[PDB]
């Protein structure tokens, strides 16, 4: 929630600061999935992309230990 | 507007941003760990997981479902396969597959097809990839346990369905193309309706008789053991001269436009990796020369194909020897001619003086006469180069030396060295001033090595 919300005023405040200041709009005037998966997939390849860094990280994952521990326990032993 | 005017729709579509180009990543090297882990000491715990597939793979029930079970370890199972280190690795590739066929898991490969008919699903298109990777150093225990079992345990099942599997799975057909072609100039799903099958599957048929097993393939000709048989080195046959037909008119739609757009360089060459890739399998059912599979395969309509073959050959390698745009398609392009001649000469390996073999190989040559000339002549072009661009009375014919001298100093350089004609020194100017050391090594390079078997 919050991290689109840092998102999707900032890079759009560039782009109305850009529209009297100044390919321009032909990249920011497109349909709208193909413009968030052009702002989203060059942030691995601004300052908001250290906050997904910083994400995907964390989102890593403890009974995953124990689980995959006794499945094989249990079929090591019997039939 | 860019997502500042809707609020969920925003969060929304950076889910399935989210989803499509973070989540993709490779943390998965567990893949030999776990394998590993599984056949740690009775039942090993691997042993009784292939003892799961190949009973349900035997359950009939006329037709196979996903079981996304099997798509997670017919997968994780597949993902586990300079004198010293070039047998060091060898020894343990050996290794990593002696971990899986002692488990019986040649026949949870060899049963799956068997059961699914004809069915293309992505269940057989994930054995494939198993059975690809078990017999992937050519090996020849592997090799010996899925013809035992195939004469004791006796299946026409297999064979049946191995015609099956062959019976459709692809042509690269334009009539898609064009309609793809069309909706897209106001608006990947063509390419021989996934190639990646296709592949994949005749490199596994290739992997059953690398090695030369004179039994193994003299078991796909005759099937001598079962009550039908099915002849798949004559139906192996077949599905080329579809591919044939397909790259023939392919190139019948550029005969005209002649600048290769971008979405025809990329669906043009794995229409090659398909030809190129049959043709090997073509190799192996002759190369150990086992002549009653080269009797069969002369009579068959290869000659056909072959005959179409050459020409695209005769005109694709002029035509897109022009920009620096296909240099990295006429590479391929050559790779698939030098591949063809490899089998032919497999042919040859029999003859006696007046052979019937060779007979017809002048036969084809003399059938398609006409567009031999051209490819005869191409590599004159480029190897008569390599010299002439080295003789003294060029080197320093304008030049001390740089690596650039003139268009114009090149112009009658080749008019006063008298070897090319007036007409074919306007095709090495092509576009080709120009780079006296760049020049020689792009073209001179993928013209001897090709046409040395032509030779």
């Amino acid at each position: 929630d919050d991290f689109v919300a840092k998102l999707q005023d900032n890079q759009r405040f560039r782009y109305n600061e850009v529209m009297q200041a100044l390919e321009e709009i032909r990249d920011q005037l497109l349909d709208f999935h193909e413009d968030l998966m052009t702002h989203c997939g060059i942030e691995l390849d601004l300052t908001i992309r250290g906050r997904l860094l910083s994400l995907v990280e964390k989102v890593t994952y403890t009974l995953q230990q124990l689980i995959s521990e006794t499945m094989v326990r249990w079929a090591q032993e019997s039939v | 507007p860019l997502y500042n005017l809707p609020r969920h729709r925003a969060v929304n579509l950076f889910l399935q941003g989210y989803e499509k180009s973070w989540i993709e990543t490779e943390e998965h090297y567990f893949e030999d760990k776990l394998i590993e882990d599984l056949a740690k000491p009775r039942v090993d715990p691997l042993h009784q997981l292939i003892l799961l597939f190949s009973r349900t793979a035997l359950t009939e029930k006329c037709k196979l479902e996903e079981d996304f079970l099997y798509m997670a370890y017919a997968d994780i199972m597949a993902k586990s396969c300079s004198f010293e280190e070039k047998e060091m690795e060898k020894q343990k590739l050996l290794y990593q597959q002696a971990r899986l066929h002692d488990r019986g898991a040649a026949e949870m490969v060899l049963q799956t097809i068997s059961a699914s008919k004809g069915e293309t699903g992505p269940m057989v298109a994930a054995t494939l990839k198993l059975g690809i990777a078990i017999l992937n150093g050519g090996n020849s225990t592997v090799q010996q346990k899925m013809l035992e079992y195939l004469k004791e345990k006796k299946d026409v099942g297999f064979f049946q369905s191995l015609a099956g599997l062959m019976q459709s799975c692809s042509v690269l057909d334009l009539n898609a193309f064009e309609r793809q072609n069309k909706a897209e100039g106001l608006g990947g799903e063509k390419v021989l309706q996934d190639d990646e099958f296709t592949c994949d599957l005749f490199r596994f048929l290739q992997l059953l008789c690398e090695g030369h097993n004179s039994d193994f393939q003299n078991y796909l000709r005759t099937q001598t053991g079962n009550n039908t048989t099915v002849n798949i080195i004559i139906s192996t046959v077949d599905y080329l001269l579809r591919v044939q037909e397909s790259i023939s008119d392919f190139y019948w739609y550029y005969s005209g436009k002649d600048v290769i757009d971008e979405q025809g360089q990329r669906n043009f060459s794995k229409a090659i990796q398909v030809a190129k890739q049959v043709f090997n399998t073509l190799t192996e059912y002759i190369q150990g020369p086992c002549t009653g599979n080269q009797q069969s395969l002369a009579h068959s309509r290869l000659w056909d194909a072959v005959v179409g073959f050459l020409h695209v050959f005769a005109h694709m390698q002029m035509k897109l020897s022009q920009d620096s745009s296909q240099i990295e398609l006429l590479k391929e392009l050559m790779d698939l001619q030098k591949d063809m001649v490899v089998m032919l000469l497999s042919m040859l390996e029999g003859n006696v003086v007046n052979g019937t073999i060779g007979k017809q190989m002048v036969d084809m040559l003399v059938e398609s006469s006409n567009n031999v000339e051209m490819i005869l002549k191409f590599f004159d072009m480029f190897l008569k180069l390599k010299d002439l661009t080295s003789s003294d009375t060029f080197k320093e014919y304008d030049p001390d030396g740089k690596g650039v001298i003139s268009k114009r100093d090149f112009h009658k350089a080749m008019e006063s060295h008298k070897h090319y004609t007036q007409s074919e020194t306007e095709f090495l100017l092509s576009c080709a001033t120009l780079d006296y050391e760049e020049f020689v090594k792009r073209f001179h390079e993928p013209a001897k090595d090709i046409g040395f078997n032509v030779a």
